[PDB]
């Protein structure tokens, strides 16, 4: 699912 | 995609040293000067007793939250690290899932006072007895021992920056799709770290660094202890543990 890591990596 | 995915010249290695040290300075969570200044601020016997009287689950939740906050700074460090954002998302996640806790454990030696065997936790310094309610004494003692051993090396902030960049960019992590790209980035980061040690007359620490399986053992013990806790308090984990912590240590 990797819900949080994907979001942190995509947030600029 | 990135200069550091190919062979780098000496000038490019010098730039990499500066870049890594800058990325670390901007993401280091707490300032070293603040941690050193706070060494005299120690939990009293009454405060220690208060932590010891906390329930196992309340203490696990507090520690999971503190660990998650530290991990968030490691994610930012990774994003600012030369070449990391040029890797594919699968590999960025593989590297962070395996390495984020390892980076935290290394960073933690800055918050550990080897003079009195105390660690900075929730505003003050306290000994390993502060964590007695967790019921994972072996893991806590192993983490204190690791911080003690790293503290004996007298790392500078720049050494921690370069060493933690290497802990994270590990081409041997299971699951990497673009293994060769990671191998090259790792080689250049190894050169940057060793160049800095050479330039500062600190090559003597190379033989004194922890063996690679040491960090792996600590991380494996953490995941095992979490599984034991989860069996005891499954709804605490489901309802009150940080989502990022669950994503990293209990498969979501
Ligand atoms: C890491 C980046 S930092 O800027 O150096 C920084 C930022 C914030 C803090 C406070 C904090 O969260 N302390 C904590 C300590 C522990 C802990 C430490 C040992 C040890 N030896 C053992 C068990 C432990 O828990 C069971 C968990 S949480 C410290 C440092
Ligand atoms: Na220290």
């Amino acid at each position: 699912k990797h819900k949080i890591l994907h979001r942190l990596l995509q947030d600029s | 995609e990135n200069l550091y995915f190919q062979g780098a010249s000496l000038t490019e290695i010098e730039h990499l040293v500066q870049s890594v040290c800058k990325s670390y300075r901007e993401t280091c969570q707490l300032r070293l000067e603040d941690l050193l200044r706070q060494r005299s601020n120690i939990f009293s016997r009454e405060e220690v007793t208060g932590y010891q009287r906390k329930s196992m689950w309340e203490m696990w939740e507090r520690c999971a939250h503190h660990l998650t906050e530290a991990i968030q700074y490691v994610v930012e460090f990774a994003k600012r690290l030369s070449g990391f954002m040029e890797l594919c998302q699968n590999d960025q996640i593989v590297l962070l899932k395996a390495g984020a806790m390892e980076v935290v454990l290394v960073r933690m030696c800055r918050a550990y006072n080897a003079d009195n065997r105390t660690v900075f936790f929730e505003g003050k310094y306290g000994g390993m007895e502060l964590f007695r309610a967790l019921g994972c004494s072996e893991l806590i003692s192993s983490i204190f021992d690791f911080s003690h051993s790293l503290s004996a090396l007298h790392f500078s902030e720049d050494e921690i920056a370069l060493y933690t960049a290497l802990v994270l960019i590990n081409a041997h992590r299971p699951g990497l799709q673009e293994k060769r790209k990671v191998e090259q980035l790792q080689y250049n980061l190894e050169l940057a770290f060793h160049h800095h040690l050479c330039k500062t007359h600190r090559q003597s620490i190379l033989a004194k660094l922890p063996p690679k399986g040491k960090l792996r053992s600590l991380c494996s013990q953490h995941v095992e202890r979490l599984q034991i806790f989860q069996h005891l308090h499954p709804i605490v984990v489901q309802a009150a543990f940080p989502p990022l912590y669950k994503e990293l240590f209990s498969g979501g």
